[PDB]
Parts: structure tokens; C-alpha cells; sequence
């Protein structure tokens, strides 16, 4: 690919 | 005749090699991109001007090194530009003063793709470049190698067009939430430019990314990309129009959603990759 997307989450109780 | 670096590196009467360490910028131009302009790296003199005239020619045989080497481009000499690699010897440049004068050497590569890149690492070798001295007083005949280096981490563009960041890393709220992408395109000429997404998918749509964390991952959500509050699917083409000199933005916004069963605590991560195309 020509740009690597990072995508970081977090799901919490 | 004698040369020698910007940083002072070199090389005496006579001839030899040296390497040139430099901080690349490349840029996408009109035509082709620049990958390295040595006029500010490489600088030569006569040591005795008042009675000979020296000459110096790019030779055949300079090429690129390393990473660069699948790729053709253009070289501009003195104001002219020629075939690179090069396949024939360049008209000449005079020097007749001791003062330091510039090599006018620029490399350029011939664009091939909409806006792809090559990765540099520091360290590499990108290019051979075989100056050839004569002058008009004797058969000296003198080559002066230069061996160009990347003094940092870069990616040359091999296209039209360029992005203003190769690797975005985007942190989400806690589930449930959204935050924009920045991600912007220009083109050196105006361009009919498109862009999809890849990356692996959790269902039929093929537009909700799969959560690949590794550590103590969540489940049942993943990540879902949005552009004018219009979901996004993958391996299909986002048309942008025509693309100037001025950057647009891809307008990208990141979101969760569910893929499926319980919802359960943990990190998520999505990787996506964007790949430009001409319409
Ligand atoms: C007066 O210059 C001649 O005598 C010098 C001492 O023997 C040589 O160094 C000199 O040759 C070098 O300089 C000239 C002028 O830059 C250059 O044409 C030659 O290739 C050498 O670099 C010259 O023979």
C-alpha cells in the first residue's frame, strides 16, 4: 500500500 | 584538479572514490521526481587555472544503487537533462578557478506508479556517479567516483503524486467513538485520482476491518472507515477528482463496529492500507 493506516481502540467493561 | 564533499571528504589529483552522505528531500516534480540535487554536496576546482583549462563530463556507466536500481529516470548536467543511467559521456563543464565551484549534478527518477514510494534506509547507497577530468594541457585522463548515500530514513516517490505521511497511527475513544484520519494527496500536475483500501475484512460488505490485536484482544467489534459520514468499503475505488498542486484531504474518519456476537473488554486493532490509483 502507499499508506499503512493504524487504527488502535480499546472496548472497557 | 582536485574535489571534495560539503562535509569536507576528499578526493586529490589524480582521482579516486569517495562516498557523499546525504539528508534527502525527495519530490514529486512535473514529468519526474527529484531524488537528490548534489550542486550543494559535490565541489570541484582548477589548481592552476592561469595556465590550463580543465573539463569534466558525467560519464556513461552512472547509475543508481541499492533499492533504486529497478528504476530509470534523468539526470540534469549544467542546465541539461540526459538518460539516467547514463549511456553516453555529457557535454562538458569548464573549470578554470581555484575557488570551489558545484558538481551541477540532479538525479531524477521517471515516474511509474499514481503515488507509490520506495523506502530508503539510512545508510544505503543510492547511487554511483563517475566524474571523468580532462583539460587541455596533457593526456590526463581522470575519473572521480562518487557514491551517493542516504544519510536518513526516507521513501523517494515514484509517482505522480505524494501523501503527507506514509505510516498514521490513529488512537480511537473507548468503544463507542470516532476519530479522524489526517491524510492528505497532491499531485505535481493535476491528476484524475482515486484511492481503495485493503486489508482483511470481517464480513460480506467487506467494510468493517478485522481487530488483529495481539494482546489481551477485544471481541466482537472491529474497525469500520468513514468518508462524508458515508461508510467506506474496502478493495473499491474512492474517486477525489482532479488532484492539483494543492493537498486534498481524503476526508477519513475511523469508527468501531460490531462484527458479531458478545462484545467483550480488551484492545482492538485494525491495520488498512491506501492505494492511490489514476482514473
Ligand atoms: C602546472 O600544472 C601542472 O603541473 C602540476 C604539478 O606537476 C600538476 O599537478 C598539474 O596537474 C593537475 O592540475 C591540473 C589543473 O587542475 C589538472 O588538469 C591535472 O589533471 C592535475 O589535476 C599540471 O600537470
Amino acid at each position: 500500500a502507499d499508506v499503512t493506516i493504524t487504527v488502535n481502540g480499546k472496548v472497557v467493561a | 584538479f582536485a574535489c571534495k564533499t560539503a562535509n569536507g571528504t576528499a578526493i586529490p589529483i589524480g582521482g579516486g572514490s569517495a562516498n557523499v552522505y546525504v539528508n534527502l528531500a525527495p519530490a514529486v516534480n512535473v514529468g519526474q521526481n527529484l531524488v537528490v540535487d548534489l550542486s550543494t554536496q559535490i565541489f570541484c576546482h582548477n589548481d592552476y587555472p592561469e595556465t590550463i583549462t580543465d573539463y569534466v563530463t558525467l560519464q556513461r556507466g552512472s547509475a543508481y544503487g541499492g533499492v533504486l536500481s529497478s528504476f530509470s529516470g534523468t539526470v540534469k548536467y549544467n542546465g541539461s537533462s540526459y538518460p539516467f543511467p547514463t549511456t553516453s559521456e555529457t557535454p562538458r563543464v569548464v573549470y578554470n578557478s581555484r575557488t570551489d565551484k558545484p558538481w551541477p549534478v540532479a538525479l531524477y527518477l521517471t515516474p511509474v506508479s499514481s503515488a507509490g514510494g520506495v523506502a530508503i534506509k539510512a545508510g544505503s547507497l543510492i547511487a554511483v556517479l563517475i566524474l571523468r577530468q580532462t583539460n587541455n594541457y596533457n593526456s590526463d585522463d581522470f575519473q572521480f567516483v562518487w557514491n551517493i548515500y542516504a544519510n536518513n530514513d526516507v521513501v523517494v516517490p515514484t509517482g505522480g503524486c505524494d501523501v503527507s505521511a506514509r505510516d498514521v497511527t490513529v488512537t480511537l475513544p473507548d468503544y463507542p467513538g470516532s476519530v479522524p484520519i489526517p491524510l492528505t494527496v497532491y499531485c505535481a500536475k493535476s491528476q484524475n485520482l482515486g484511492y481503495y483500501l485493503s486489508g482483511t475484512t470481517a464480513d460480506a460488505g467487506n467494510s468493517i476491518f478485522t481487530n488483529t490485536a495481539s494482546f489481551s484482544p477485544a471481541q466482537g467489534v472491529g474497525v469500520q472507515l468513514t468518508r462524508n459520514g458515508t461508510i467506506i468499503p474496502a478493495n473499491n475505488t474512492v474517486s477525489l477528482g482532479a488532484v492539483g498542486t494543492s493537498a486534498v484531504s481524503l476526508g477519513l474518519t475511523a469508527n468501531y463496529a460490531r462484527t458479531g456476537g458478545q462484545v467483550t473488554a480488551g484492545n482492538v486493532q485494525s491495520i488498512i492500507g491506501v492505494t492511490f490509483v489514476y482514473q
